[PDB]
C-alpha cells in the first residue's frame, strides 16, 4: 500500500467513543492506542481519494509536541485517520463536563500551548479549519495536543471534482465568514484566531458562548449577520486586562481585523510573566 | 379533552399498555431495525421484551455535565402527561452507557418527510387533515402544558396505518433543546424570521413553521428559496443564506391555479413576516381551509398506506 497507509486488519479497532463533525472516533490498538476516525466520507471518488492523499502527506509531516500525532490513514476496510490516542480529556470536557477548577496560570498555559501549536500549523501553512475545545486535549493533564486540523477535503462529500461545504457539527467556534460561506475561501488563518479566541473565551468565562440562546438558527443567523457576538462581561474578573483584550482582537468580526498568532502567542507569553 | 369515541377508546388502550412498562432499561430492549436519523440523534423501532411492546427508540449522545443531563431526564418526564390523539404517546426517558433514549409510540407511517418523499406531493385534502392535526397538537400542548413546540416540520408529524397524525420532538425541556443547539446543525430550517432575530412571539414561530411545511408538501420541494420558473410547471443553498432568505426576502407561497382559493389564503395567513399580522391558533382553526377540511371525508389511513405500499 501507500506511504503512510496502515494495511487492512493491522488496527484492532476496539470501543466506538463517539462522531462529531465528520467522522466516528473508535479506540484502538496499532503499535500502542490509537483513535481511529471512521469518515463520513465512505464512497470517495478517484480525485477526492487522490487529494485526500495529498492532504495526508502535508498533514504527517507536522509533528510538534502541542500538535495530535498524525499516525496514518487507512482506505480498507472503509477511510480512517489514524492519531495519537490521548490519556485523559479534552479542554471541553475539563471546562464544561467535569468542571476542572484550574487557576488562572494555568489557564493562561493551556492558551500558551494552544498558541504555540496554533502558530506552528500557519507556519507550515496549515488552516485548521476546525479549532474548538473539543479538538484540544490535556494529554495526561501536562502538555496541550491539539487535534482534528486541516483535512478539508473529507469535511464535504464530493461530486466529481467539486465539493459542496456544509456546516457541520458545533457552530460555537465559526468565525461569521465562516457561517456565511459565501467567500471564496471562507477558511483562514484568521478564522481560526477567532475560533481561538472562542477557546479563550471558555478559558476565561467557564462557559460556551450564547449561554442565554436556546435557539440556534437565530445564533447562525446573528453571528453571520454580526448582530451577535460573544458577551465578554461574562468574563471572570480574575482575567487579566490584556487577556481580555487579546480575546476581543480575536474575535472581530470582519477577518481582516484579527491579529495573527506570532503576535498572539507573544502577548501571551507576556502576560504569563507580568502575572502573579 | 374533546375526543370522539374512538379516539378515547385508543387513549385508554394506551394507557393500559403503558401501565405494563415499569422502568426502562437499556438490557430490557432489543434492537429490530433502524427508523431513521437526524443530525443529532438516531432512531431504532424496538422490541421492550419485559413489556411485549415494540416501541420507536430515539438516542441521543450528548457530552455535557450531569447536572444538565439529569435536568433533562427530569423536564422529559412532563412527557408523562402529553396525551392526546395529536401527540406521539410517550413511554420513557432515561439516561444509559452515555446517551438519553426516549421511548415513543411507533408510528408506523414514519414522518411526513418520509410520506412526501413516496408520494412526490401531498394532495390538498389530505393537507387539510394534517393541517387540523397540526394545530389541534399546537393547541394541546400550549393549552394544558404551556409547552411551545419550537421544532414544526415534516419530519416531526408522524402518522399511522390507522390514520393517526401526530406531532413529536416539540419542546418539553428548554434545557435538551438549548444543549442541542451548542452541538449540531441543521442543512434546512423552518425557524420563523422574527424568532432568527431574537424576537420570541409564543406560538406564533410554530404557525409559521406549519405554512413553510404546508408549501414543502404541497408542491414536493422544501420551499426556500422560491422555485425557479420552469421549475414550478413540473408541477443546493447553505443553512446561513436559507437563513438570511427567510428574515430579508418575502415568504414563500403556493402556486395560483393549482391550488384552493382558500388554501393559498390559509398558507398566506401562516407565513405572514409580522409575527402579530400571522394567524394565531384560534383564528386558523376557523378558518375557511380549515372548515372545510373537517367537513370533508377524507380516507387518510386509505390514502397513506397507498402511497407507502402497505395494506390497508
Ligand atoms: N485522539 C483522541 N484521543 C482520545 N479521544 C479522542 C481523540 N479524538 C477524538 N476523541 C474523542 O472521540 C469523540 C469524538 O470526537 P470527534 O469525532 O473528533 O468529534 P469532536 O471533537 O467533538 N468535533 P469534531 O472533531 O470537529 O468533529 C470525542 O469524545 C473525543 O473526545
Ligand atoms: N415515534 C416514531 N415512530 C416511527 N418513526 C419515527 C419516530 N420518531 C422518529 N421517527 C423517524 O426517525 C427519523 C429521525 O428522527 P429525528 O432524529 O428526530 O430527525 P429528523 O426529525 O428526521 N430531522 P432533524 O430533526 O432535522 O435532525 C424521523 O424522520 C422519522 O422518520
Ligand atoms: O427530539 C427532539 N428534537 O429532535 C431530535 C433530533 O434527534 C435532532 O436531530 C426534542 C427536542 C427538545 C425536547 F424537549 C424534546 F423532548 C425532544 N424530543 C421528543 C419530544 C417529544 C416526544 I413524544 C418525543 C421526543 F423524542
Ligand atoms: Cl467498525
Ligand atoms: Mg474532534
Ligand atoms: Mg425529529
Amino acid at each position: 500500500s501507500d506511504d503512510w497507509e496502515i494495511p487492512d486488519g493491522q488496527i484492532t479497532v476496539g470501543q466506538r467513543i463517539g462522531s462529531g463533525s465528520f467522522g466516528t472516533v473508535y479506540k484502538g490498538k496499532w503499535h500502542g492506542d490509537v483513535a481511529v476516525k471512521m469518515l463520513n466520507v465512505t464512497a470517495p471518488t478517484p480525485q477526492q481519494l487522490q487529494a485526500f492523499k495529498n492532504e495526508v502527506g502535508v498533514l504527517r509531516k507536522t509533528r510538534h509536541v502541542n500538535i495530535l500525532l498524525f499516525m496514518g490513514y487507512s482506505t480498507k476496510p472503509q477511510l480512517a485517520i489514524v492519531t495519537q490516542w490521548c490519556e485523559g480529556s479534552s479542554l471541553y470536557h475539563h471546562l464544561h463536563i467535569i468542571e476542572t477548577k484550574f487557576e488562572m496560570i494555568k489557564l493562561i498555559d493551556i492558551a500558551r500551548q494552544t498558541a504555540q501549536g496554533m502558530d506552528y500549523l500557519h507556519a507550515k501553512s496549515i488552516i485548521h479549519r476546525d479549532l474548538k475545545s473539543n479538538n484540544i486535549f490535556l494529554h495526561e493533564d501536562l502538555t496541550v495536543k491539539i487535534g482534528d486540523f486541516g483535512l478539508a477535503t473529507v469535511k464535504s462529500r464530493w461530486s466529481g471534482s467539486h465539493q459542496f461545504e456544509q456546516l457541520s457539527g458545533s457552530i460555537l467556534w465559526m468565525a461569521p465568514e465562516v457561517i456565511r460561506m459565501q467567500d471564496k475561501n471562507p477558511y483562514s488563518f484568521q478564522s481560526d484566531v477567532y475560533a481561538f479566541g472562542i477557546v479563550l473565551y471558555e478559558l476565561m468565562t467557564g462557559q460556551l458562548p450564547y449561554s442565554n440562546i436556546n435557539n440556534r438558527d437565530q445564533i447562525i443567523f446573528m453571528v453571520g449577520r454580526g448582530y451577535l457576538s460573544p458577551d465578554l462581561s461574562k468574563v471572570r474578573s480574575n482575567c487579566p486586562k490584556a487577556m481580555k483584550r487579546l480575546m476581543a482582537e480575536c474575535l472581530k468580526k470582519k477577518r481582516d481585523e484579527r491579529p495573527l498568532f506570532p503576535q498572539i502567542l507573544a502577548s501571551i507569553e507576556l502576560l504569563a510573566r507580568s502575572l502573579p | 379533552l374533546e375526543l370522539d369515541e374512538q379516539q378515547r377508546k385508543r387513549l385508554e388502550a394506551f394507557l393500559t399498555q403503558k401501565q405494563k412498562v415499569g422502568e426502562l432499561k437499556d438490557d430490557d430492549f432489543e434492537k429490530i431495525s433502524e427508523l431513521g436519523a437526524g443530525n443529532g440523534g438516531v432512531v431504532f423501532k424496538v422490541s421492550h421484551k419485559p413489556s411485549g411492546l415494540v416501541m420507536a427508540r430515539k438516542l441521543i449522545h450528548l457530552e455535557i455535565k450531569p447536572a444538565i443531563r439529569n435536568q433533562i431526564i427530569r423536564e422529559l418526564q412532563v412527557l408523562h402527561e402529553c396525551n392526546s390523539p395529536y401527540i406521539v404517546g410517550f413511554y420513557g426517558a432515561f439516561y444509559s452507557d452515555g446517551e438519553i433514549s426516549i421511548c415513543m409510540e411507533h408510528m408506523d407511517g414514519g414522518s411526513l418527510d418520509q410520506v412526501l418523499k413516496k408520494a412526490g406531493r401531498i394532495p390538498e385534502q389530505i393537507l387539510g387533515k394534517v393541517s387540523i392535526a397540526v394545530i389541534k397538537g399546537l393547541t394541546y400542548l400550549r393549552e394544558k402544558h404551556k409547552i411551545m413546540h419550537r421544532d414544526v416540520k415534516p419530519s416531526n408529524i408522524l402518522v399511522n396505518s390507522r390514520g393517526e397524525i401526530k406531532l413529536c420532538d416539540f419542546g418539553v425541556s428548554g434545557q435538551l433543546i438549548d444543549a442541542m443547539a451548542n452541538a449540531f446543525v441543521g442543512t434546512r430550517s423552518y425557524m420563523s424570521p422574527e424568532r432568527l432575530q431574537g424576537t420570541h412571539y409564543s406560538v406564533q414561530s410554530d404557525i409559521w413553521s406549519m405554512g413553510l411545511s404546508l408549501v414543502e408538501m404541497a408542491v414536493g420541494r422544501y420551499p426556500i428559496p422560491p422555485p425557479d420558473a420552469k421549475e414550478l410547471e413540473l408541477m443546493p443553498m447553505a443553512i446561513f443564506e436559507l437563513l438570511d432568505y427567510i428574515v430579508n426576502e418575502p415568504p414563500p407561497k403556493l402556486p395560483s391555479g393549482v391550488f384552493s382559493l382558500e388554501f393559498q389564503d390559509f398558507v398566506n395567513k401562516c407565513l405572514i413576516k409580522n409575527p402579530a399580522e400571522r394567524a394565531d391558533l384560534k383564528q386558523l382553526m376557523v378558518h375557511a381551509f380549515i372548515k372545510r377540511s373537517d367537513a370533508e371525508e377524507v380516507d387518510f389511513a386509505g390514502w397513506l398506506c397507498s402511497t407507502i405500499g402497505l395494506n390497508q
